[PDB]
């Protein structure tokens, strides 16, 4: 058995050439057929490349499949990328009894310029504190692309227990996301620092909240 | 003994075929042929196939005509007492059929065995 | 044309079994291999089961062997997937695929059936005020739940954020950006509607 590794996300501008790799763990990638599929958000996948390089009728000629034996990988080349190409791409290979898929690559077409997120913090409600429960809210908006990783820090230390974050969805013109932090009533007022960190495109935006 | 074709490379097996060709040693995209010919008045033979990978189609119940359409053996050979057997030795798949009696007309069919990109098909011909 | 219409899923408690069906049309049913593909939220595509033209060869990975069972019926031209003892990690979208064996790829894909496994209960939400003003909807099930400001007084300026599972229960927030001379000079109301429990909760935000 083998594992097909793929990058999580790649960003390319409109009208340029993009190449998506697909490296194999064990065994030569040329020995087994490689397939490429496009999966859009909220829709069924469609076959893009069926053999190593052959594409079926209905796929634009701008899509091409190739095999790079030097690095034991499979390349999906897209020339003159359009806005309709913003979707996930999956690499597949069969090997006698098992159909191994890839991790998946979220292709993001860069049409709108770069934007940095704007954070809105919300402390626990007074009715929730009367209920002896703490829920901190962190709203993130006005950011493109959707590549965003959030985190929470309590007095500078990264707190992992009780973190629930949704995914960026299309609102206004750029993506939009929310995050929530669970905390005990007494554990919230114990320490006077709670920061919501958002890492997007290298910018690590931070916003704090204090029970004072 | 089985009057069939063996494409597996496992040296230890409880089945013994009349013809064995290791498919793992041949070139990619190359095709191996393994013809079988039966020409006796009355048959009591067991004809089969040992494939180290996948079999196209589900063979010996449905067969491939000598791209082409898939037909069913019971109507091609035209006799309703054809018996079928199967076995699995790890990744190797053994599919067999036993035939008893005569046949009204000479017939032929084909079955493909594919492992990775290598593919090899065996043909069976029974003359009345 | 070729169509793979799949159905037979939904929400159910863990431990119960469920049989998905996929009726195939537009091609000779007993002449092509078929398979089931699973996609979990955030885990990608995962193959789970595969059956041959007439069941001569059956394939499962070492992760769901014995628990799942793929089946085929020619008289109905239907591909079945019996999932027994459903677990929480089985919640995903399932597709049925017609693949071509001689080329090692899935030619046609199905429609898509969502299967959700949870011990959760249909309970009413809890509304909290957040002081841009916010209304927090915590611990509710099932979807959908809507939050309108002042019973739909102003349309522009309201932004409702998607929900996220915290402890097997959805939770979201709805925010609005207000000028200086409006709040707290004007009384602000938040109407949260949940149709499953038929609950309408009205809250206010005052510091």
């Amino acid at each position: 058995q083998f594992v097909l590794s793929q990058p999580n996300s790649v960003s390319t501008n409109l009208g340029s050439t993009v190449k998506l790799s697909c490296k194999r763990s064990t065994g030569n990638i040329g020995s087994n057929y490689v397939s490429w599929y496009q999966h859009h958000e909220g829709r069924s996948p469609t076959t893009m490349i069926y053999r190593d390089d052959q594409r079926p009728d209905g796929v634009p000629d701008r899509f091409s499949g190739s095999i790079d034996r030097s690095s034991n990988s499979a390349l999906l080349t897209i020339d003159n990328v359009q806005t309709e190409d913003e979707a996930a791409y999956f690499c597949h290979s069969y090997s006698t009894g098992m159909y191994i898929f890839g991790g998946g690559t979220k292709l993001t077409v860069l049409g709108q310029p770069k934007s940095t997120p704007t954070l809105t913090m919300f402390p626990p409600s007074p009715e929730e504190l009367q209920e002896n429960k703490a829920t901190l809210v962190c709203l993130i908006s006005n950011f493109s692309p959707s590549g965003v990783t959030v985190a929470w820090k309590a007095n500078g230390t990264p707190i992992t227990q009780g973190v629930d974050t949704s995914n960026p969805t299309k609102e206004d013109n750029k993506y939009m996301a929310s995050s929530f932090l669970h905390l005990t009533s007494d554990q919230w007022r114990s320490h006077n620092s709670f920061t919501c960190q958002v890492t997007h495109e290298g910018n690590t935006v931070e916003k704090s909240l204090s029970p004072a | 003994v089985i009057h069939g074709c063996n494409f597996s490379s496992n040296v230890s097996s409880k089945h013994t075929f009349t013809d064995s060709l290791d498919i793992s040693l041949v070139d990619d995209s190359a095709h191996i042929s393994c013809n079988v010919h039966l020409s006796e008045p009355k048959y009591n033979h067991l004809v089969g196939l040992n494939c180290p990978g996948d079999i196209i189609p589900d063979c010996f119940f449905q067969v491939y005509q000598p791209p082409s359409n898939i037909v069913y053996l019971d109507s091609q050979i035209n006799i309703g007492d054809i018996e079928y057997y199967e076995d699995a030795e790890g990744d190797d798949k053994i599919k067999l059929f036993g035939i008893v009696g005569s046949i009204p007309k000479t017939t032929s069919f084909t079955c493909i065995c594919k492992k990775d990109k290598k593919s090899a098909y065996m043909t069976v011909t029974i003359d009345s | 044309e070729v169509q793979l219409v799949e159905s037979g899923g939904g929400l159910l408690q863990p431990g119960r079994s469920l049989k998905l069906s996929c009726v195939a049309s537009g091609f000779t049913f007993n002449n092509y291999w078929m398979s089931w593909i699973r996609q979990a939220p955030g885990k990608g595509l995962e193959w789970i089961a595969s059956i041959s033209n007439i069941g001569g060869t059956i394939y499962y990975p070492d992760s769901v062997k014995g628990r799942f069972t793929i089946s085929r019926d020619s008289a109905q031209n239907t591909l079945y997937l019996q999932m027994n003892s459903l677990r929480s990690e089985d919640t995903a979208t399932y597709y049925c695929t017609r693949d071509l064996r001689m080329s090692d790829y899935f030619d046609y894909w199905g429609q898509g059936v969502m299967v959700t496994v949870s011990s959760a209960e249909t309970t009413a939400p809890s509304v909290y005020p957040l002081a841009t003003l916010g209304c927090l909807v915590k611990g509710y099930f099932p979807e959908p739940v809507t939050v309108t400001w002042n019973s739909g007084a102003l349309s522009s300026g309201v932004h409702t954020f998607p929900a996220v599972l915290q402890s097997g229960l959805y939770t979201l927030t709805s925010s609005v950006t207000v000028p200086s001379s409006t709040w707290p000079s004007q009384t602000v109301t938040c109407n949260v509607a949940h149709p499953a429990s038929s609950t309408k909760v009205d809250k206010k935000i005052v510091p």
